[PDB]
């Protein structure tokens, strides 16, 4: 209960128009709760790009264990075609419980928490479907009737952890397989940070090859400059006034900490995140007080929205930057901070 | 790691970082309770030092430029002990904590100071 | 100094009723925008006609 | 998760004790260095107030305004034990009282807490000095000292008082309020007139009571921190106390989790 | 008198601006009635379908 | 517990109880150790207000009056959104802390507070 | 366990410190031989029973050598000849 699933619909739901499509893998889940899930992908429009395999908590487990890879296989029909495509499994510490549950009734030996010997080959097997494949394989696969494109598979597997404790086998196996993980923190949810996304922890192992030119400027430094402001937050908290290095970067992890916040079911495009971004690190956000910051991002973007339409659509093109798009925003925001 | 394969210069530099990092480690808890102002004067001092050791640890590496957004550095056996020598005996007491952080040899510390 | 304050006071005082003023307008600036934004949700939702 | 987190609470939590165990003995140290320099005040004390009695006595031909009719000392530093919140605590008493008489109240501050205190429910400080060391110096004290002085000569106070704390035991410190300004057969060879002298001693008189009064003060403190460190280190105790009967318990329930699984496996096998 | 001014003309920025926050709360007010008015009658409209 | 389902007020007063409740608990390690006087004075205000609002959420029931004898409350929706709203925006930091424990509805607490 | 309930004495050797500069890292607070002075020659058994005195005193004092200008001389005493026997 902290927004695991709220994160991968969201992801789902923002593709409706990146000509990515999507495959949405239930294992034991209630019916009502993929009812609602498929209730809210149509009423944001999303779900006529997507496929939902549903294996509910009352099904047999050998149609557990069975649906990722069902879900995989209909997503790697757009890869092989030189297509992309995104997969969803929303628990994968399900499917494991259901493979336990057969290698049991199978009588095979059990390992280390009861479950299989193989099961770090369950999800490896899963797992490195999931990729990019060349021009020369899509060629080769089409027979010649699709060139020159690549094709792709993008997947966001679930783990549920006991009370934080990572050391359990199953979560032990997944975090060795993938190109990175996204932590969710209970006591950030609890503080209202909502996405609570633990920036120490969480990593992607392609990092800046994976954003567009004015994400990838924009954001160079921040995660660990994030990682380092929580440590001296923890440090600076009980000691008297320090010099103006320590002060400088204490009051901007504080407001990027307020920016960082988001509500569900509202995705930014790349030039509103950027707006956003660019206020932050080009210092515009030192004025501004911690309990405004929301405020003034969502002003902000409405007023570039109404008075430069036309810069938000040239970003939105393929999120390049320039000189021209940097000047651009920065007269934007200094016209917005002076007039509104 | 013994003065009889590498020498004596080298060993007492390395003996002397792992010296001050393992005082420090006890030091942590202590100023997360009861606050930093309660240390000794030479206490607070090493603690200084052993934050920016930590740092100078750091280094960008060619094959993280993706990761890192920054450049990569190679630096020498020489350039490295000279560099944490001059953490330890105190010419870079001066400078800021966050100048030794991803900056290759001591040099560039100096450099980024001014930034 | 007397004469110079009153011609300051002219000048602040215009100065403040001229801000006011476009405060405001910008404000039902922002009221007009958000108004017409409604309307086009609730014209899009109006997909319920074939979504249901 | 397991024993291996609450191993490192429980060193976490032990190092914390070793230095509160040894603070308590320090706080002790400083102490005692605090009460041979009270003692070492009082000979110039006792002795200007055995010459104004009888440079005033003698002297019936004028009468200092002083002869007819608040400075707070704070410490700068944590871990009192309450030292702070009892002074004010019985300041607010007479305050109050004054306020029943509809009197208005001028306030003076030494040291960083009693600034904070004020700020913090908007009382009114004529002056404020802060960031003393543990054995001040009466010079620092000149400055506070005349501008509450000053006010009584142009009549804005009628009764000065100052408020600190007083050492009854090494185990006991007491809240205090004491009035500054208002107080046989030979007689002196005055060099200037007694006037002039009478003018010059009772301002002595008066500074070295604060400068008195602020390190005995400093006495209190240091009695305070020694109680609230060696509170700080029992309290330390209880939670290693309660974290080893949880270590315990998670280190008995790893071994039995451990066979369970390696006699399931043997079972199959 | 010139303080007085300067007062008045930060009393009229202050005013005004407190005016301009309270018009964008009543447009936000607003955009959800025309927004739920659309969802009760397009949900009425399908069961009207339905039932037929 | 969503804006959608419950709306606005209710939703963000049930956010701020958990965000406060939140903060207290981070706090109980060093006002175990050092006491509450050590705490800023944002922190004391919080902590003064995490305890009314616990107390606030006990509540006596009709079929526990066996245990202890006092009559059962039933409390609604409006009453209890009142309540913590009130307890959160500081409209009640002049009421002692014992006048929240086994009261119903807001009101009772004002009267218990006469006592 | 089952080595050391066999075992006449035992040397223990501690990381925090071999890491702290002391090289032989033993661990003489925990460390024991059930032998013990019957196992020495007369001139190491005489001078060893000060030393052992001499480390306890300082692992009792060691929070103190931060403070060590406020403690009481005849305590210093105890303190400054630890920190040399150590
Ligand atoms: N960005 C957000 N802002 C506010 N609330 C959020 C946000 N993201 C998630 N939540 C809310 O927090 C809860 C998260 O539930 P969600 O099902 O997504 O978590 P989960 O980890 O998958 O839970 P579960 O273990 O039951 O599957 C929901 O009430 C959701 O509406
Ligand atoms: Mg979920």
């Amino acid at each position: 209960q902290i927004g695991k699933t709220a994160l991968a619909v969201d992801a789902i739901i923002n593709q409706k128009d990146s000509g990515i499509k999507c495959v949405y893998v239930a294992i034991g889940q209630k019916q009502s709760t993929i009812a609602n899930v498929v209730r809210k992908l149509e009423e944001n429009g999303a779900l006529a790009n997507t496929i939902v395999v549903a294996a509910s908590a009352s099904e047999s487990a050998a149609l557990q264990y069975l649906a990722p890879y069902s879900g995989c296989t209909m997503g790697e029909y757009f890869r092989d075609r030189g297509e992309d495509a995104l997969i969803v499994y929303d628990d994968l510490s399900k499917q494991a419980v259901a493979y336990r549950q057969i290698s049991l009734l199978l009588r095979r030996p059990p390992g280390r928490e009861a479950y299989p010997g193989d099961v770090f080959y369950l999800h490896s097997r899963l797992l490195e479907r999931a990729s990019r494949v060349s021009e020369e394989y899509v060629e080769k696969f089409t027979n010649g009737a699709v060139t020159g494109k690549t094709g792709s598979l993008t997947a966001l597997p679930i783990i549920e952890t006991q009370a934080g404790d990572v050391s359990a086998f199953v979560p032990t196996n997944v975090i060795s397989i993938t190109d990175g993980q996204i932590f969710l923190e209970s006591a950030m949810f609890n503080s209202g940070i909502r996405p609570a996304v633990n920036a120490g922890i969480s990593v992607s192992r392609v990092g800046g090859a994976a954003q567009t030119k004015i994400i990838k400027k924009l954001s160079g430094g921040i995660r660990t400059a994030l990682a380092q402001y929580r440590e001296l937050a923890a440090f600076a908290q009980f000691a008297s006034d320090l010099d103006e290095a320590t002060r400088k970067q204490l009051e901007h992890g504080q407001r990027v900490t307020e920016l960082m916040k988001q509500k569900q079911y509202a995705p930014m495009s790349i030039a509103e995140m950027s707006l956003s971004l660019y206020a932050a690190e080009r210092g515009f956000l030192q004025d501004v007080e911690i309990a405004k910051v929301g405020s003034f991002e969502q002003a902000l973007i409405s007023y570039f929205q109404r008075e430069h339409a036309a810069l938000l659509a040239k970003i939105n093109e393929k999120g390049d930057f320039n000189d021209e798009i940097d000047a651009g925003i920065k007269a934007g925001i200094e016209k917005f901070k002076a007039t509104q | 790691l013994d003065p009889l394969v590498i020498g004596q210069d080298h060993y007492d530099t390395a003996r002397g970082v792992q010296y001050v990092l393992q005082r420090y480690k006890e030091l942590k808890d202590i100023i997360a309770i009861l606050g930093m102002d309660e240390l000794s004067e030479a206490d607070k001092l090493l603690v200084a030092r052993a934050r920016k050791i930590q740092r100078f640890l750091s280094q960008p590496f060619f094959v993280a430029e993706v990761f890192t957004g920054s450049p990569g550095k190679y630096v020498s056996l020489k350039d490295t002990i000279a560099g944490f020598k001059g953490i330890l005996n105190g010419d870079y007491d001066h400078l800021p904590e966050q100048a030794f952080y991803m900056v290759g040899g001591i040099e560039e510390a100096v450099e980024k100071a001014k930034k | 100094d007397l004469e110079l304050a009153h011609e300051k006071a002219g000048q602040q005082l215009r100065e403040a009723k001229a801000q006011a003023a476009e405060i405001v307008e910008q404000a039902k600036k922002r009221a007009n925008q958000i108004v017409d934004e409604a309307r086009d949700q609730a014209r899009t939702e109006g997909e319920r006609l074939k979504a249901q | 998760a397991g024993a291996k987190e609450i191993r490192s609470k429980i060193a976490s939590i032990k190092s914390t004790q070793k230095i509160t165990n040894a603070m308590e003995k320090v706080a002790v140290s400083k102490m005692r260095k605090a009460q041979m320099r009270m003692a070492a005040g009082r000979p110039y004390a006792e002795r200007i107030r055995q010459v104004i009695g009888h440079l005033a006595n003698a002297n019936p031909e004028y009468r200092h305004p002083f002869m007819v009719e608040y400075i707070v000392v704070s410490s700068d530093r944590g871990l009192c034990g309450g030292l702070n919140i009892n002074l004010f605590k019985s300041l607010v008493k007479d305050m109050s009282g004054y306020r029943e008489q509809g009197a208005e109240i001028d306030l003076c501050v030494i040291g960083s807490k009693g600034a904070s205190f004020f700020r913090s429910f908007g009382g009114n400080v004529v002056a404020a000095i802060s960031h003393l060391g543990e054995e001040p110096s009466i010079n620092d004290l000149i400055g506070s000292v005349k501008v509450m002085l000053d006010a009584y000569l142009e009549g804005r106070i009628d009764r000065l008082f100052v408020v600190s704390n007083k050492f009854v035991n090494t185990m006991t410190q007491k809240p205090t309020v004491e009035q500054l300004i208002p107080l046989h057969h030979w007689d002196y060879l005055y060099e200037p007139d007694a006037k002039s002298l009478l003018d010059g001693l009772l301002v002595r008189y008066v500074e070295s009571q604060v400068y008195q009064a602020v390190v005995e003060n400093n006495a209190c403190e240091q009695a305070a921190r020694m109680i609230a460190m060696k509170n700080a280190t029992d309290n330390a105790g209880e939670l290693i106390s309660d974290l080893q009967l949880i270590y315990n318990k998670a280190r008995q329930a790893a071994i039995t989790q451990e066979i369970s699984e390696i006699v399931g496996g043997a079972a199959a096998v």
